[PDB]
RNA sequence: AGCAUUUGUCUAAAAUACUUCCAUUAAUCAAGAACGAAAGUUAAGGGAGUGAAGACGAUCAGAUACCGUCGUAAUCUUAACCAUAAACUAUGCCGACUAGGUGUUGGAUGAAGUGCUUCCUUCAGUACCUUAUGAGAAAUCAAAGUCUUUGGGUUCUGGGG
RNA sequence: AGUCUGGUGCCAGCAGCCGCGGUAAUUCCAGCUCCAAUAGCGUAUAUUAAAAUUGUUGCAGUUAAAACGCUCGUAGUUGA
């Protein structure tokens, strides 16, 4: 109820670092005198949440992929892809795998998650040629062009970036008939990172 | 619409072209006359009309 | 023939489960698939299969040390005339090859228009629903709404592509220099494109619109 | 002949050759927070993702819709 | 000397469906070799040989590019499995 | 000097509704404005506009609809007789059952149709698509 | 155009601020006028260095040139004149509207380093970087955009070599 | 609408323009066939369209031609 709130404090996702971005202004609470720039993450679990019925409306997990550039967020999304069944991508994007219909590496799909913007542009601005939605976990240095959802999060860290994950997680396997939305999930959790 | 010299003028366009038979019976209004086509002057010809009544046996020999 | 969809979207068109050219517009899709194209545009069932024709074939050369390097650029023009026009553009370093690669980029570029009518209703849309105007380099063209009986007029390669988009009476203009002739195709095509994007005050009924073809055949999908 | 899309966010047409023009199904909920068989459906042009503007304007959607609360 | 792209392919295919039958001595790899692969010259044989041998050497000091060996997939899997003051004061400014 | 009052505040309008923010709050006031936005409003483009009282000059803060294809003003006002009004029609409008060429005649602002209605001709205004 | 030693004197200037005054005085402007680098002219100084002209030594096929050594006129000041320069933001000037960020110079507003100093917010200048389903022939241009979807105001200029 | 048949051979010559002609000429001189318009068709000169290439509609002036060296300013044009 709060917990879930209060693991996302207690993680280090609310420090936004230099440059608030014009735009995400509106999901930063204050400037910090320190040089880092504090996230609401009231809203941000809420969006969580809509973003969570926008991937549930989607009716087959395999039709959305997931991307990371980020070494450690490579560990992450392919934790994602294990709960439930969306396709990860993770080392060197490939341009064609939205855009080359005859490339071996092909996806066709309805929908693409996105653990930076910054790191993972390529496949964020492929994807707009291709139109695909994008939902998008972003930080305050990470541009903002074509995403559709943008869930603010400190994208620096390998805690915030599985505790998304976790809390994703959990939101589409209660959304799903997984288990019951009372009931407290609770496998295998804090797991999703490595060196 | 409703202008005193277009519709009289129309009036007397359209009964001129239903006098020639350029318009007829099924066609009747100032966008027809813009549907009218090259073939439906031409065939007004008296050497068109003979060949169609067979008088004689071609539009040449017409 | 024999037939093979790489694409799931191809697969649905090839089944059928895409019944018109129409619903993937709709859903604003893009096509690598020549196959769909194939499909719709058919001989028989189709009641107005494509006309294509070879409106532009250019030599353009790279030159070395050694030898000229000579490729072909070649321009093609399909169109049902009823509704869909289409210019298709391939470079390549044989004719033959150069004429396949257009037709094929012509059914890629496979476009729908819109016509109107100049006033009053009279069932058949003729002539273009308003002005429109298209650039490329030197050339914009465009092309303005004329009255019934009122044949297009241009260029011999503007009033096939008219003839093409089934456009019956326009009138048409020019301004900048009308001799580069990829250029003047492509503005023209351009111009045609702006057709049926234009927003007009019967759109502004507010009107719902339809489920993806991917949900609506998402199991299917799934499937093969 | 007809209706092409026109946008959610900007109430304005959507080409048939666009190609980057998007439809986002969200999924309404059960009263214990479960994915309801009913989805509602808005569809969001390539050039409101050109701009970036497509995150704002999708809250005040939701909030037209009554999905989101803050609006903003 | 390096090796080229045939034999390092031949060399990657190799490890991946066959490290159980590799060794680190040179003249038993050559005639793994040439038991597993229908190499067509000596020369050719005795540079893949090298090569996976020298893959071999590589492997165990650490992990190698562009190869897979299913039982080091199976121990990845395995081997992966209010507040105070200084943290408190951003939680307490949002309220 | 200030120029034409009308012209940029229809080109901010113009900016407003290419841009898709749909909103704008437009810095002078006047009169003719006021009627040409009424005007617009009549014709279906303009939702609800509010102008906001100063003393030096009113502001007004229009509602776009998503719908303005585009306005704009003939600069002068030039006079133009009844049957002139037809060329000139003919020269702007994008379409012949769609986009407003408006005058001002001696009974207001108005568009096209409601001048030859009325017989008169008048200074030609503006118009919009 | 152009303007860099020190201090003084006589002067102008813009922004900021203003619950100060006026009440449309304005904008751009044929005609006309002012100012206008370097060189040139004319006169007085002054005339060091530099140094158009000019003189030699070379260099070199020859070299009257580049290069070396010398060196008048000029460069400097006062007093008159002269009125052109790639006198180039090769972008007339005023007007509005458009998109962000990094800086930066001059003020005002707030807060915290130790009245002063810093930082924050904001103005008038001023550059850069990225972005232009904006423009353009592209280079590029936040103006060269908002211009066949062509009329914010106005001056000047061009019509193949 | 002809890589048609012979002759000339950077000559003779033709051809609004591009060009053709230095030995196998698809342009010259013949012959043949074909094509366009037709009791009319060539030729010159002048003129309109062509030319949104003089631009009210409706031009252009960073780099292609073209912003007065600069500012003030009367007439001028424009006028919250």
């Amino acid at each position: 109820k709060e917990e879930s709130i209060a693991k996302m404090l207690i993680c280090k996702v609310h420090i936004g670092t230099k440059n608030l971005e014009n735009k995400m202004k509106r999901y930063v609470y204050t400037r910090a005198k320190d040089g880092v720039h504090i996230i609401n993450l009231a809203k941000t679990y809420e969006k969580l949440q809509l973003a969570a019925r926008i991937i549930v409306a989607i009716s087959n997990p395999a039709d959305v992929v997931v991307v990371s550039a980020r070494p450690f967020g490579s560990r992450a999304v392919l934790k994602f892809a294990q709960y439930t069944g969306a396709q990860a991508i993770a080392g060197r994007w490939t341009p064609g795998m939205l855009t080359n219909q005859i490339i071996q590496k092909f996806t066709e799909p309805r929908l693409l998650i996105v653990t930076d913007p910054r790191t993972d542009a390529q496949s964020v601005k492929e994807s707009a040629y291709a139109n695909i939605p994008v939902i998008a976990l972003c930080d305050s240095d990470s541009p903002l062009e074509h995403v559709d959802i943008a869930i603010p999060c400190n994208n620096k860290g390998k805690e915030s970036i599985a505790l998304m994950y976790w809390l994703l997680a959990q939101e589409v396997l209660y959304l799903k008939g997984v288990i019951p939305r009372s009931e407290p999930w609770n496998v295998m959790v804090d797991m999703f990172l490595w060196r | 619409e409703k202008s005193s010299k277009r519709i009289f003028q129309g009036e007397a366009l359209l009964r001129r072209m239903v006098r020639q038979g350029l318009l007829g019976e099924n066609e009747e209004k100032l966008d027809y006359v813009l549907g009218l086509t090259l073939p439906k002057l031409l065939e007004r010809r008296l050497q068109t009309k003979v060949f169609k009544l067979g008088l004689a046996k071609s539009v040449h020999h017409a | 023939k024999n037939w093979v969809p790489v694409t799931k979207l191809g697969r649905l068109v090839k089944e059928g489960k895409i019944v018109s050219i129409e619903e993937i517009y709709l859903h604003s899709l893009p096509i690598k698939e020549y196959q769909i194209i194939d499909y719709f545009f058919q001989p028989n069932e189709c009641s107005h299969p494509l006309k294509d024709d070879v409106v532009k074939i250019m030599p353009v050369q790279k030159q070395t040390r050694a030898g000229q390097r000579t490729r072909f650029k070649a321009f093609v023009a399909i169109g049902d005339g009823n509704g869909h026009c289409g210019l298709g553009v391939k470079c390549a370093k044989e004719v033959a090859t150069a004429i396949r690669g257009a037709i094929i980029s012509a059914k890629l570029s496979l476009i729908p228009v819109r016509r109107g009518y100049w006033g009053n209703k009279i069932g058949d849309p003729h002539t273009v629903p308003m002005k429109v105007s298209g650039k490329c380099g030197s050339v914009r063209i465009r092309l303005v709404p004329a009255p019934r009986g009122t044949q297009i007029v241009g260029a011999p390669t503007t009033k096939k592509m008219l003839n093409f988009a089934g456009i019956k009476d326009c009138f048409s203009s020019s301004c900048g220099k009308t001799k580069t002739k990829g250029n003047f195709l492509r503005a023209i095509f351009n111009a045609l494109s702006k057709t049926y994007g234009y927003l007009t005050p019967d759109l502004w009924k507010v009107t719902n619109f339809d489920k993806s073809p991917y949900e609506e055949w998402s199991d299917f999908l799934e499937t093969y | 002949i007809y209706i092409p899309r026109k946008c959610s966010a900007t109430s304005r047409l959507i080409p048939a050759k666009e190609h980057g023009a998007v439809q986002i199904n969200v999924g309404m909920v059960d009263a214990n927070g479960v994915y309801n068989g009913k989805t509602e459906t808005f569809a969001i042009s390539g050039h409101v993702r050109q701009n970036g503007e497509s995150d704002a304007c999708l809250n005040r959607l939701m909030y037209e819709k009554k999905l989101l609360s803050f609006q903003n | 000397r390096v090796r080229t792209k045939t034999i390092k392919r031949a060399a990657r295919q190799i490890v991946e469906k066959y490290y159980a039958k590799l060794t680190l001595d040179f003249q038993i790899n050559k005639k793994i070799t040439e038991e597993v692969a229908i190499i067509p010259s000596k020369r050719m044989k005795n540079k893949v040989a090298g090569f996976v041998t020298h893959l071999m050497k590589r492997i165990q000091k650490g992990p190698v590019r562009g190869i897979s060996l299913k039982l080091q997939e199976e121990e990845r899997e395995r081997r992966l499995d209010y507040v105070e003051p200084d943290t408190l004061r951003m939680i307490k400014s949002l309220g | 000097v200030r120029m034409s009052v009308l012209a940029d505040c229809l080109k901010t309008i113009n900016n407003a509704e290419k841009r898709g923010r749909r909103q704008v709050l437009i810095r002078p006031s006047s009169k003719v404005v006021i009627k040409f936005l009424q005007y617009m409003q009549k014709k279906g483009y303009i939702g609800s506009f509010e102008i906001v009282d100063d003393h030096r000059s009113g502001k007004i803060v229009v509602n776009l609809l998503g719908r303005i294809n585009k306005c704009a003003v003939i600069s002068p006002r030039y006079d133009v007789k009844l049957d002139e009004i037809e060329k000139i029609i003919t020269s702007i409008l994008p379409s012949r059952l769609f986009g407003h060429l408006i005058l001002t005649t001696p009974y207001g602002i108005m568009d096209h149709e409601e001048a030859r209605r009325k017989h008169t001709g008048g200074k030609v205004l503006g118009f919009f698509f």
